[PDB]
RNA sequence: UCGAGAGGA
């Protein structure tokens, strides 16, 4: 593996270097063994790194392969669009699903949930063990088709006075 | 009006695990037609003969 | 569409005098693009083009075929010795001013068809109409004036786009729209209907 | 005096000539007004009594609009829109009767032999349909076998080729000039060689090879239009083309015209 | 008023995939030092190695102005038929507009020339403080 | 799902799509009747009374007219029919349904709308012919080819949503994708293919032809220019005269490939204040990308300039192109005669090359590689042959055609073709595989009944040696027409897994939103971020710009950054600046010139460590290496004059610009250190660019264009930060939506990271989202 | 239906004269003629006379759009001098051009027979 | 269905056509190529009006009248 | 078709010969020998199963005895009749399907049933929901001999039109 | 209306 490093005149250039892959998913051993890097030493799965290292670890490697998985047929997203859904699937505590299960039992709100997927099996959860509604997400307000809290009702408009008498 | 005549239906479940069937296999040389399929839905599930 | 999946649909025409004409004074019963055949790699349709033009100067009916040992080259000189150009190729001349196209247009009788989807039983736009007899919102279908379904990827949108306003009445008076009269206390529909 | 002429043959049907002192421009604007802008006659409503041919109401209908009638007489017959009758007459329309019925067991033709003027001529040759047959019949309408019936009252009124291609005596017209390509207007694809692989042209007879070694002409102007004039039959061949000069300083006419005015 | 006088001596005809245009390479006869890349045209004008052309660029042309923040004469007036005389007497002729002043070695320069599409590039010096900026300026060239 | 989320509503319409290249790139072609078969309601107000009455006694069918009138009350008075249709008594405060008119803002959707465009408002032009007409270029953010494709619609009815599409939904606003940054729009297909031919040293066009393409621009001045020549006949530059639809106050650089400030080749591109320098035009100088003049702009100029720029250059480029003409036959896709013997000796080596191996595994003497098995290993070295051939044969007939090719110019410009269409069309087609796996053994030991049992050889394994141009064979038909199926039988699969996909992201996204306080958070108030995408900037103004501090040898940056005013070799010469021998040798102005490099090295350090791949191009706010190159074009800086300014003045103004470029207000240190960390990049960008040695030695900066830049700077920063109330993830959901939809369409060969290659675009992004414990992918990378 | 009749190509409309002279304000001595009812045919015939003029500094027409037969026509000539006159002028002598061609073709019919 | 009236791309009339046509390669005994070389038949798009026509007509007529 | 190994006058050759021919020619001359009197033994109705144990000869022209255009064991049991006989109905339709790429055909297999021309005569008389008709249509100038079989030079789809791969204007 | 099938891109 060729590896673009600093030569000591201040310079960067193509220092070629030795990295074994393999077809299996063992850290927790492989980490102990001696004479290997036990920094740049990253495992396809994301969720064992989670479990070896730390969430904050865990939302780093889960980058890694959102950003190749998009970089794959060469095509390009900003940053901040796979850093926002990569740190939305961590800022929960552990590990968050993008189906049924993993956000759809989340703390948010009965009419939001209702919405994806488990549709009776969400409005019988909340009304059995009864449960308020913030009347803040999109979908609740798109329900009661009222001033959603969104880019143009997001703020509120009131009347000044101070410029009512001066003109 | 032949094209609707010379055709056929397959269905689902039972069998079908990890196998094609879609995929043309070898063995519809000559019998069945390699390009006359639908789109989708039913894509080489409906060939015509 | 030609007999190869090259799926036409008109976007203007003109007549005779705008059209382009070779030196004969042949204008094309239509005009294509030359962006279909690499996208598409549609190569049967040029030899359609072209064995075409052979097979109605000959006279005798020019044998398309599938697995045929015949090749372009052995077009071609049939061709040649029928006084056209070879390659297809024909000098063309800008129906509008006259003056020679840089480019020579590729001239054959390629076999085209009709599609039984046409605009005038495509089209549909409704302004109030008639609505669901159980949901009261507009129907289903451009026969029984049905309202064009702005899907769920459609409020999406309106919601990245930060139009909090656009789809707050979009989703009532602009299309379906209601008022009712709840309990305080409840917060049901249980209020009893008098008003007057 | 000016622009020159010279016919190297003409026909009954066709006109083969060559233009010198000319713009290029105005030499194909010539041909825009010959095909569209040309004043001739044919079919605009066609009046059913009976039918039961195999062929729609409307397929007939069409078919007659296509069959060419004489329009020597053309500018002594108005223009409908612009005529005071309530809709249609003789100064503007030519009536005519297509009366038929399969009485011969066999595959009964019909021709332009069997559509009758049922209009006063006002001794003119005009609303004639053109028969180019060796037996004498031109143009075929339909067929019909026993009991099959059609009686119509087809309505000829006067348009350009601008409104349909049905009012286009020009059956196409062969235009081409700088057969050598001295001016370099085209540029001939080549996969081996330029002068073999692309034809040479008949008009190139009539014109100066470049010679080579000499570069290319600095100071080009496009000149010698060589055309020929394919007609239909509604109009003589002759007649096709002097309209289409007629036509045009007309259409030039109506602006300067209309200059004055404003 | 002028901004150059001198003869060049053709040292290469390059087409280089293309057809009408040539990529040309010439010497200067007052200055072995300097050089000088020529892009022109070929149909109308046909080029030959080793051949004497009296070349010149020079501003906006006349006697009298001498002009005052145009910068054209503004827009641009046809040949006319006969009447006003320039720089006529020259044979190909062309205009353009500078753009790079790279500075090559001690006292020798390069400026960067733009005919529309076609580009020039030249070397030596004594050509200093009168040579360009403003940054428009024609080309002439005679037998 | 069906009721509230998506639900059927009125002031829609749907028709057939039909390009247009005399319409605007925000315009819509609303049929003749639609318009007339929609309405919009206006006040009675004196400032359209006049048109109204007229509108209203023009009717429901005169086309601009009106199907109701509403009263004072709640009656709604029926044209259509009515007694009094033709009278109406118009009084103030009551309304009218009226008939849409031109440059009416509209909603136009193309079914399925994912991301934030394919939904923008398009200003009604109203034509004849029942098709709904759409400009060419605006055919990138929809994904919609002209054939049949119809679409969708919705007429705001308010004047306060009409406000909403008018103001934030407008077709320019959504000119540059936040998705990756770069342009939404380019200029594409005769457009495109055209363009090329136009722009290049080889085109002249002669006065007469040139009069009328100085006409075609609605925005030219009047001002003919001066050919690019004189000679006995007055030819014209292509470029020369596209350079007139290029607004005049723009400059732009590339260098790509050869380029060498006078490129052959026609390489790069240079444009200078709204003029073509050199080079040729292709998909990478017009076109959507991150730098192709559209970008630069949009950005640069303003949305209502690229707008109109984009129906310029379509309607002069489309002119010159109507009258110059092209084409493609069978000719165009022909390999020469001794090519024909080479193209064929290069499968001569290649079925000579599979042989030698194959006889290698029947006599038992093969190596069989690493992890693989004898048989796997064997079909891997076959399999590379077949590519290297093809992959080179295609080669052999690419750069053997001659250039006047017009297959070969409609791949040269872009806009449809790539080297792999040619290749199969003109060379050979290849070898078609299943499941990554060549033509298996259907039949016991055979592929067909046609072929001899264990015929491991290519031809009976699935290769086609021939081309389309030759036609197939019915092995090599049948063969390709089995890995043909296969590409649609997935495809099909591929493009009905990523809506599911596109749901569950937008779905747990919705209520994700910026907060008034940069605070990214939802309908909870859950903090996903305390800063959005760790910046706090809006993802259109954000530009690929290289840090020119982490690059280069350490003696470089010394040579080009160290400023010390005591040396006499690393001081300044005072031809530079004004003051330059009166500051010379200074020792309490030398404190700053250390100090500026104290801060000015502490980033190359720190910046290593965070771009360990040694990277200095990356997408950041406010484009400085522009804003510089502004001032030399506007103020005409010499050249020969020093600078107009001394060193306190650059050293101090650098850093009390830092001060001003706030992204949070908030009094207290936490929210003050957040600020410092949401900048501290773009400082070490801003500090690369403006170090008090560059701003005179290259740069040449007087006072007046140093304070402009610093002002300029300012206000481009304060313009770039994100605007609290965007649906940030809502978004951020289809801005990988839409990337998702391609990709996987084209996926496919060579193995050893098999599984890698394999589980990529939706195979492994299924397994991501869901987030589920099952191999498919479990490789270590060991260090 | 929704498209137009074939006849509107030709015919003129209720109240649109055959031209429309109005004055160029972005250029001097400029003006800008659009043409109801009239296409390629007459413009580009114009076009080519105009160009052969001494005192015309421009002349160009645009064919606006296919679907509607009008084309604008801009004309700008020398300080002083009337732009309608060149159009006057150049309009007489396209008809003199034109009647030339009408005679030499009648009387070379008449010497040319027979087939 | 009739030999269609003048051709769609140059415009000459082909109604008479037919019974020549029908009967030259009948009358005479000869190929297509010979027959559209006379009738005048010039350029291909009128050539190929004929030659590539159906007179289904023919078919339609044995069917007895109502 | 039949193949056997034994040839007294030359090698190997398909139980089919030129007399055949003749003899098959005078029955589609008159309107006797039929494909039931190919009962005689030259050609076998090959199952799905029964072709995993054979051995067919492509073109018999080909493959036969020892020893510029498209790029070209010796145990045959039968031989093929011809390889346009591998599709469909609409596929046979389709000229040099070999030529053009296999999903390109695979969208006109089905561009077929969306086509108009004549689907009967009879029509006229066949009182019908919704039926489509062409007013002149027209055999195909190229032709793919399966069309002879599939009455397509009798009962077409379209017509053919003079196509033209131009850059005239931009629609 | 409701539930099944055929197509549209
Ligand atoms: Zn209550
Ligand atoms: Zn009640
Ligand atoms: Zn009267
Ligand atoms: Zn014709």
């Amino acid at each position: 593996y060729d590896r673009k490093v600093p030569s000591p005149t201040g310079e960067y250039v193509k220092e070629p270097e030795w990295v074994l892959e393999t077809d299996g998913v063992n850290l927790s051993e492989v980490m102990t063994v001696p004479g290997i890097d036990p920094t740049r030493i990253y495992t396809n799965s994301f969720i064992d790194i989670m479990e070896v290292l730390g969430i904050e670890a865990g939302r780093a490697a889960l980058y890694k392969e959102v950003y190749n998985v998009i970089a794959s047929d060469g095509s390009y997203v900003n940053y901040r669009h796979m850093a926002l859904l990569v740190d939305v699937m961590t800022t929960q505590g552990g590990l968050t699903s993008v189906t049924r299960h993993g956000f759809n039992r989340s703390n948010t709100g009965a009419l939001m949930r209702c919405s994806f997927e488990e549709t009776v099996e969400i409005l019988f959860e909340a009304g059995a063990s009864a449960e308020l509604d913030d009347c803040r997400g999109v979908s609740e307000n798109v329900i009661l088709g009222q001033m959603a809290p969104i880019g143009t009702g997001a703020f509120d408009v009131m009347i000044d006075e101070e410029s009512l008498v001066k003109y | 009006t032949l094209s609707h005549l010379r055709r056929t239906n397959t269905p689902i479940g039972r069998d079908g695990k990890l196998a094609k069937p879609r995929q043309l296999h070898n063995t519809h040389w000559g019998l069945v037609c390699p390009a006359e399929t639908p789109e989708g839905q039913a894509c080489g599930l409906v060939k015509n003969l | 569409a030609s007999r190869h999946g090259q799926k036409g649909t008109i976007g203007i025409t003109y007549r005779r005098e705008d059209m382009p004409f070779t030196a004969e004074g042949i204008v094309p019963d239509l005009i294509i693009n030359p962006h279909a055949i690499p996208s598409r790699m549609t190569v049967a349709h040029l030899i359609e083009c072209l064995l075409s033009k052979v097979a109605a100067l000959s006279g005798n009916e020019g044998d398309a075929s599938p697995f045929t040992d015949i090749t372009v080259e052995g077009i071609s000189k049939l061709l040649r010795e029928h006084g056209y150009q070879s390659r297809g190729f024909e000098v063309m001349y800008n129906g509008h001013t006259g003056k020679k196209l840089m480019a020579q247009i590729f001239f054959g009788p390629t076999y085209y068809q009709r599609l039984r989807h046409m605009v005038d039983d495509k089209i549909h736009a409704r302004a109030r109409g008639p609505m669901q007899v159980l949901t009261r919102q507009p129907v289903e279908g451009r026969s029984r004036d049905g309202g064009l379904r702005f899907g769920e990827m459609e409020r999406d949108c309106m919601i990245a786009h930060g139009a909090a306003s656009f789809l707050k009445e979009r989703l009532m008076e602009a299309s379906d729209a209601f008022r009712v009269h709840i309990c305080g206390i409840c917060g049901l529909m249980t209020v009893i209907a008098k008003l007057n | 005096e000016g622009p020159q002429v010279k016919i190297r043959e003409a026909s009954k049907d066709n006109v083969d000539f060559i233009l010198s002192n000319v713009d290029l421009a105005m030499a194909n604007s010539l041909r825009r007004v010959m095909i569209a802008e040309i004043p001739t006659l044919a079919i605009d409503s066609v009046e059913v009594e009976t039918n039961t041919t195999v062929l729609a109401d409307e397929f007939i209908a069409h078919r007659l609009g296509l069959i060419p009638l004489q329009s020597m007489d053309i500018e002594q017959l108005e223009y409908s829109r612009d005529c005071f009758c309530e809709d249609h007459c003789d100064k503007c329309s030519v009536v005519l009767t297509l009366q038929a019925f399969g009485e011969s067991e066999s595959t009964t033709n019909v021709y332009s032999k069997d559509l009758v003027i049922v209009s006063n001529l006002m001794g003119r040759n005009i609303g004639h349909p053109i028969i180019q047959d060796k037996e004498g019949n031109g143009v075929l309408i339909c067929k019909l076998r026993k009991g099959q019936e059609l009686k119509l009252t087809c309505v000829a009124k006067k348009g350009i080729a601008k409104e349909h291609a049905k009012w286009g005596p020009a059956a196409a017209i062969e235009f081409e000039y700088d057969p050598w390509n001295k001016l370099k207007h085209t540029d001939y694809w080549y996969e081996q060689d330029s002068a073999k692989e692309w034809p040479q042209s008949k008009n190139c007879e009539y014109e100066d090879p470049p010679n080579e070694g000499d570069p290319f002409d600095y100071k080009a102007q496009a000149d010698t239009f060589y055309m020929n004039v394919e007609s239909v039959g509604s109009i003589p061949v002759d007649q096709v083309v002097v309209r289409g000069i007629d036509t045009l300083q007309k259409k030039v006419a109506s602006i300067l015209l209309a200059l004055t005015q404003m | 008023n002028t901004l150059f006088d001198d003869i060049f001596q053709v040292s290469e005809v390059d087409p280089g995939r293309y057809n009408k245009v040539c990529r040309i390479e010439a010497a200067s006869t007052t200055q072995d030092q300097c050089k000088l890349t020529l892009d022109i045209n070929v149909e109308l004008f046909p080029v030959a190695a080793q051949d004497s052309l009296t070349v010149t660029i020079a501003s906006s042309l006349n006697l009298e102005d001498t002009a005052n923040d145009s910068s054209a004469t503004r827009s641009w007036r046809p040949p006319q038929a006969g009447d006003r005389s320039l720089a006529d007497d020259y044979d190909y002729v062309m205009y353009g507009t500078a753009y790079k002043f790279e500075e090559v070695s001690k006292d020798l320069i390069a400026v960067y020339y733009s005919f529309g599409g076609l580009l020039m590039r030249l070397e030596g010096n004594y050509r200093n403080l009168n040579n360009l900026k403003q940054e428009n300026a024609y080309l002439l060239i005679r037998r | 799902r069906g009721n509230l989320m998506g639900k059927r509503v009125d002031f829609s319409a749907r028709t057939v799509i039909s390009g247009d290249p005399n319409l605007e790139l925000d315009q819509v072609g609303v049929p003749k009747s639609i318009a007339k078969t929609l309405t919009y309601p206006e006040v009675v107000t004196p400032y359209n009374i006049d048109r109204l009455t007229q509108l209203v006694r023009n009717g429901p069918n005169e086309h601009p007219g009106a199907k109701y009138v509403i009263r004072d009350s709640g009656d709604r008075i029926d044209l259509r029919y009515s007694k009094r249709a033709g009278d109406i008594q118009l009084q103030y405060g009551w309304k009218v349904e009226r008939h849409i008119m031109d440059n009416d803002p509209v909603l136009f959707n193309r079914q399925p709308s994912l991301h934030k465009m394919s939904m923008m408002a398009h200003r009604v032009k109203v034509i004849p012919y029942s098709t709904f007409r759409l400009n060419l270029s605006v055919t990138s953010p929809y994904n919609a080819d002209f054939d049949g494709d119809e679409m969708n619609l919705h007429v705001p009815q308010s004047e306060e949503t009409r406000a909403e599409l008018s103001q934030l939904c407008a077709v320019p606003l959504q000119i540059v994708s936040p998705q990756s940054n770069k342009p939404c729009m380019g200029i594409v297909q005769d457009t495109l293919c055209g363009i090329r031919k136009l722009t290049l040293r080889d085109t002249f066009i002669e006065l007469d032809q040139v009069l009328n393409m100085l006409y075609w621009v609605p925005d030219w001045d009047g001002v003919i220019p001066t050919p690019a020549i004189i000679k006995p006949k007055p030819l014209w530059s292509g470029k020369q005269i596209l350079s007139v639809a290029i607004p005049n106050g723009i400059h732009l650089q590339r260098f790509d490939e050869g380029t060498t400030l006078l490129s052959p080749k026609d390489n790069g591109m240079l444009i200078i204040d709204g003029q073509i320098i050199f080079g040729v035009v292709e998909k990478k100088t017009v076109g959507s990308s991150n730098g192709g003049l559209i970008h630069v702009v949009t950005r640069e100029k303003g949305p209502q300039v690229c707008a109109k720029l984009f129906g310029n250059i379509q309607k002069v480029v489309n002119f010159w192109l109507l009258h110059n003409g092209f084409s493609t036959g069978i000719g165009d896709t022909i390999a020469d005669g001794p090519t024909m013997r080479e193209i064929t000796e290069t499968i001569a080596e290649a079925k000579k090359k599979v042989l030698d191996v194959t006889k290698e595994a029947q006599a038992n003497l093969l190596t069989a590689k690493h992890g693989m098995t004898l048989r796997e290993s064997f079909e891997d070295n076959v399999v590379r042959f077949l590519n290297e051939a093809r992959d080179k044969a295609g080669r052999l007939a690419e750069v053997n055609l001659k250039d006047l090719n017009n297959v070969k110019q409609m791949v040269m410009a872009g806009s449809k073709g790539s080297f792999i269409n040619i290749a199969q069309m003109s060379a050979c087609v290849g070898q078609q595989s299943v499941e990554g796996k060549r033509i298996a053994f259907g039949f016991v030991d055979r592929t067909l009944p046609h072929f001899s049992k264990d015929d491991y050889s290519p031809e009976s394994k699935g290769f086609v040696e021939n081309s389309y141009l030759r036609g197939l064979t019915p092995q090599e038909f049948f063969f390709h027409a089995m890995g043909g199926r296969e590409g649609l039988i997935d495809t099909a699969v591929k493009t009905a897994e990523t809506g599911y996909i596109q749901r569950r992201l937008v779905k747990a996204l919705e209520d994700i939103m910026v907060h008034y306080d940069n605070t990214t958070r939802n309908s909870l108030g859950n903090v996903i971020q305390f800063i959005y995408g760790e910046d706090g900037m809006d993802a259109a103004h954000i530009e690929k710009q290289s840090l020119d501090t982490i690059g280069g040898s350490d003696a470089a940056f010394e040579k080009r950054y160290r400023v010390d005013l005591l040396n006499t070799d690393h001081t300044l010469d005072p031809s530079l600046l004004e003051s330059g021998s009166e500051i010379l040798g200074d020792l309490k102005l030398q404190v700053l010139l250390d100090e500026e490099y104290k801060q000015l090295v502490k980033d190359r350090k720190f910046l290593r460590e965070v771009f360990v791949d040694g990277e200095a191009n990356w997408p950041l706010p406010v484009n400085i290496r522009r804003i510089i190159q502004n001032a030399q074009q506007t103020f005409h800086i010499d050249h020969t004059k020093p600078s107009d300014l001394t060193i306190k003045d650059i050293v101090l103004g650098v850093k009390d610009l830092q001060e001003n470029l706030l992204v949070l207000r908030g009094k207290n240190e936490i929210i003050q250190n957040a600020q410092r960390d949401a900048v501290t990049l773009f400082c070490c960008l801003l500090r690369s660019r403006l170090a008090t040695r560059r701003v005179l030695q290259e740069y040449r900066l007087t006072k007046q264009a140093f304070d402009w830049v610093l002002s300029n700077i300012e206000a481009q920063f304060l313009r770039s930060v994100v605007h609290p109330g965007e649906m940030v993830g809502v978004l951020a959901a289809q801005s990988i939506g839409e990337p998702a939809t391609q990709m996987t369409l084209n996926t496919f060969h060579f193995a050893g990271v098999a599984s890698k290659k394999v589980t990529s675009g939706v195979p492994r992004l299924k397994e991501i989202l869901n987030v589920a414990k099952n191999m498919k992918t479990p490789s270590l990378t060991v260090y | 239906m929704n498209a137009p009749d074939r006849f509107e190509l030709f015919l003129l409309g209720e109240g649109e004269s055959k031209l429309k002279i109005d004055p160029d304000t972005k250029a001097p001595n400029a003006v800008v003629i659009t043409f109801e009812k009239e296409d390629h045919t007459l413009g580009n015939l114009i076009r080519a006379e105009l160009l052969n003029d001494r005192k015309v500094l421009f002349a160009a027409y645009k064919v606006e759009h296919p679907f509607f037969a009008r084309f604008k026509l801009r004309i700008q000539t020398t300080e002083g001098y009337d732009p309608k006159d060149a159009l006057k002028n150049a309009c007489n002598s396209i008809i003199n051009k034109l009647g030339a061609l009408k005679t030499n073709f009648e009387t070379e019919w008449n010497l040319q027979t027979l087939a | 269905m009739i030999v269609p009236v003048r051709c769609f791309s140059c415009g000459k009339v082909v109604g008479d056509k037919w019974e020549s046509y029908l009967n030259l390669l009948q009358e005479d005994e000869l190929d297509e190529g010979t027959a559209l070389s006379r009738l005048g038949l010039k350029r291909y798009c009128c050539r190929r009006m004929i030659l590539t026509h159906v007179d289904l007509i023919e078919k339609f007529l044995r069917y007895n009248p109502l | 078709f039949i193949v056997e190994d034994d040839e007294s006058l030359g090698h190997k050759e398909l139980k089919v010969r030129k007399g055949h021919i003749a003899k098959l020619m005078a029955t589609e001359y008159q309107d006797e020998y039929t494909w039931s009197s190919l009962n005689e033994g030259l050609v076998e109705y090959i199952d799905a199963e029964e072709e995993e144990s054979i051995l067919i000869a492509m073109q018999p022209e080909d493959l036969e005895p020892a020893e510029a255009k498209r790029i070209r064991a010796t145990t045959f049991t039968h031989c093929e009749i011809h390889p346009s006989m591998i599709l469909g109905v609409a596929a046979s339709i389709i000229p040099f399907p070999d030529h053009n790429q296999s999903p390109r055909n695979t969208y006109q297999s089905a561009m077929g049933k969306q086509a108009m021309g004549v689907f009967l005569t009879n029509y006229n008389v066949r009182m019908d929901t919704m039926a489509n008709i062409l007013y002149y249509p027209q055999k195909p100038l190229g032709t793919t001999r399966a069309m002879e079989y599939l009455k397509f030079r009798e009962l077409p789809a379209g017509q053919n039109a003079i196509v033209a791969i131009a850059c005239y204007s931009g629609y």
